[PDB]
DNA sequence: AGGTCGGCCGACTGCGGCA
DNA sequence: AATGCCGCAGTCGGCCGACCT
DNA sequence: AGGTCGGCCGACTGCGGCA
DNA sequence: AATGCCGCAGTCGGCCGACCT
């Protein structure tokens, strides 16, 4: 019986494919039995990463190491989470003032958001930063330690900011690291246009609007099931976002977990 | 609280009884029965009706 | 409320105009927080003509030499405390201004060497921008500059009350803030949002939302859908939609 | 309940360890072994029994 | 008109997007001209590594480093490609006898293939491998230097291998190194089983049972075209082999250039 | 052909019956190769009962302990030239015996201690093999033993005309492989083909295949498929299948 | 040989002209027009006909 | 005909260089600066022109 | 006896990570 | 001179059994 | 005037690699 | 204490224009 599908596991490790065959069981009872292996160690995608709702909402920001311009390296980057606005500055250190001294540039740049996201490291935890903050009134959120995915709006920028550069780089010579930062700059927000036929700058900026959207089921992987059918907010590759009547604030998960509703 | 779920080891209706928690699509069953708590696939829960 | 209306006009030092569009302050009740203050006594489109300057801000003394360039349209700000006059300075600058405020279709500049090299003519044929000599000088031009640098000292002035600043470049940086996102014009619109040019035609309803925690009307706020007897209305200082049942909703014309 | 759980500063493979709480992308684990409470995402965590 | 679009992709390095609604182009027009661009910078499937067509054909061959046993963590591995019939043997080094043994202990555990691929160490390629292949009569293959996917059959079989030897190091004690290797490969070829219900061994060992299959029509990449419709031989995840009438030798590719024909 | 054939049977030195099986040699020719050699003068199911054995090859003299594991179905032979007779040499050797041959239903060993063990019991219980404890000595289990201790030495003799192994598990290894995988039967089959049991009521064609290149059939090979007016076939030797006019095959029965 | 192509600029159909090579889904065009070999996509190929 | 190509052993992007042949998972490069063709896989090679 | 539903099971898929 | 792979364990759709109509 | 076909264009997808 | 992403550049299917019937 599963009590010697169970015994041969233990001793050989043998697969559930197997097991059937040989116990004749069904799938499900092979798989618990190797399920319940604690010698036997997948991973789909389950979390996400959620945004601002409108501009100036949620920022993200974090920084980089371009070498190319030895201590100024540190680049300091900030992105709105909602448009996908970007803004760097090449500073040549992480100091309490090089974060200010990009904050005071982002925030003639992009503006103020309600609330930013950073990384765990001291250059953000500082008390000085939690002052800055304080006096500027911006929630401040520091994610998991050592998991680079809560940074990965800005990470993904990097990929960007740094593709965007060599390429400017190799397009010719500039009076300054910053006049190379600049030109990318600029064309990353007024240059590069979406599929929408929009720039980063227009969506961070542009005029309020919103389009229609159908009703989705939702599932709730904290009951199990699935709830709705609602309107779902929004979407993009491998996300979406809903918020129900019934429910206390915005929901954000991954687009497998949403089923189009009839 | 009082779900019924599937025997994960024989397909049979079990409870409904006391569920624990659950999260990630699983749920942890788990009444008086020490032998072993059951984090069982949402799938296969049925709540008391 | 205007206990920190207060609070961040000492912090940054707004206008009345910003301080009562965003508290629901009296215009005079505005007008007297910030007399009570101890240092606060074109064309149809943006990105068409932008109006070049360099002033000497002996404040810094050494970055002093700050490039100006005005949206004329908007009347956005943007600056650069340069180290010199240099052509690169300008270009330094210029580069800059695009990544702020973008590319024109023409820039006045006045005729110093500092504009007239045939390479920065170069990168305004690069950049398609026709250049406008700068010399048919009279008192609008004037006054666009003049008001110009007289804001920008303003601010940096007010400043001076809280130099807590590492460089020159954060302080200035901070004004432009104030000066081109903070301010409010008569009609609650900022310099930045002009410049932007997103202010037309919207067909997007707003209503009246009853905040059922206080029990009254506000806004009137841009809605964004609503279904099953609920609306569901995003508010400017809100983080959120928000689902009010339709009875409590006023379609605001 | 009780899960597994993925060191993700070493990168070692942890657990089985006490389960505080999980959804919405994260979770906790915290065993009295442990100064302060382990705050994980949810990605690291295998449904433990 | 698009040379103006050029320009302007010179300068900035345009979204092919962006150009397309700058200058009313189509996207092929705006494609070809950020393809073009000899300062920017995609690698989707293409190549395959074929295999074996029956039994001791072609084997694969290579070493991993399983550090639990120190000196012994040089392991030598060989396998089928065709059944995915798997050895190995824990050496103490790389020399021409350690080579030799677990090739000696591979005649007799596996067989003899017609061919064998190695990467290009001097392990492989040292004359007195050669003269070996000599004596057996064994064709030779080192694949290209540095390129791991020529052993990715026994890279893939490594993973396996580590991962069996994990649990069952878990599952108790064992005599030696090599009591718990035999263990494993006794598994991995007598226990292990597919989901056709069949072990590596019975594959390896097992009389060729064929069947039919259908035609598909066959892209050749270095024509650019469509060809047959013929009937494929085989296939997997992500492969598929066909070997045509009018064809020299089999064709492997992967399964994104088969259209089944109707 | 036979040149070769003389050349494998100079390096594996193979029987008769490899010999002429593979290269098509007369019985009579084959026997001639091999005396001409300096060195060449139970159920129905495999994996059930197997016949354990150990000797003293003292060529080796400290491997001398080889210990032996014989199918009494195909009369496969498994051999481990162990350093000594303990429990867990024994245990160790069974481990080889399972990657190289399997697990059997029941296993009959002598009663020596090195069998004797609990912690060997408690091993056939864990894999369910019954232990035919070999109590009584008999001629039929002898032979089986015996025989196989000549073969592998014949194949070990031989192989002292070409000592060119670092190791006794060298020399064994490639011993064991000709006796098992090599040397054929009377209808052409090896050791380890019966031990593995492929070997059935067969329903694939076989048909003789005009080698166009020679102008003769050859085979008959297994037919693999056909379509279009050809047959696709794929020969023993071949290292793929081969497509022929249909004209040029014949269904073989 | 002699195959016609798609402009892949314009999207005139060209040639049929001097194809030099083909390979990985894509056919290496270039007659005596010095400006430029272009390796063109299969799908834009077709041969003289 | 020329392409461009990953050098595999360091990693750094090379190219564009002297086409000999490509074809069912290969490349051939080969320029007179090298010794010997320059054999690699064609998952790095770019239809340069 | 035919229709509806559960479930029982095969088939297919995102993922990671081996070098 | 040749060229990514495949197990894990979820997840979907379909086929069949049981039971309701 | 309706039917057939090319092509012209949007929409969607495997991939890698940022930490 | 919160949670992967998105550009590239191929590839498929559909909508519409032109031209044949
Ligand atoms: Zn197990
Ligand atoms: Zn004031
Ligand atoms: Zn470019
Ligand atoms: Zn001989």
């Amino acid at each position: 019986a599963l009590e010697s599908a169970q015994e041969s596991h233990a001793l050989h490790h043998q697969n559930a494919a197997a097991l059937r065959f040989q116990f004749h069981i069904t799938r499900e009872q092979a798989r618990e039995i190797v399920k319940l292996c604690p010698n036997c160690p997948h991973a789909p995608q389950l979390g996400v990463n959620p945004r601002g709702l409108k501009p100036r909402v949620l920022w993200q920001m974090d920084v980089t190491h371009v070498s190319e311009f030895g201590k100024l390296k540190y680049v300091h980057v900030t992105v709105d989470t909602y448009s996908h606005f970007t803004f760097a500055t090449a500073r040549t250190g992480e100091a309490t003032k090089d974060v200010l001294q990009h904050l005071a540039q982002s925030f003639a740049y992009m503006g103020i958001p309600q609330k930013i996201k950073t990384d765990n490291a001291p250059a953000y935890v500082s008390r000085s930063i939690q002052e800055f903050l304080a006096r500027w009134k911006i929630s401040h959120v520091t994610g998991i330690p050592y998991n680079p995915q809560g940074q990965a709006i800005v990470e993904r920028t990097h990929q960007n900011i740094k593709a965007q550069l060599n390429k400017l780089q190799k397009a010719g010579k500039y009076y300054t690291p910053h006049h190379l930062l600049a030109h990318a700059l600029f064309v990353l927000n007024h240059v590069n246009m979406d599929n929408q036929g929009h720039t980063a700058a227009e969506r961070h900026w542009g005029p309020i609007s919103a389009d229609p959207k159908p009703m989705v089921m939702w599932k709730d992987l904290l009951t199990g099931s699935w709830k709705g059918p609602d309107v779902l907010i929004t979407a993009g590759r491998g996300y979406a976002c809903v918020f129900p009547q019934d429910a206390e604030s915005p929901i954000w998960v991954p687009d497998r977990f949403i089923r189009p509703f009839t | 609280p009082m779900v019924m779920w599937k025997d994960l080891l024989t397909g049979s209706w079990k409870g409904p009884d006391v569920l624990i928690t659950a999260g990630r699509g699983y749920a942890c069953v788990f009444p008086q029965d020490a032998e072993s708590p059951i984090w069982v696939p949402d799938r296969f829960i049925r709540p008391f009706t």
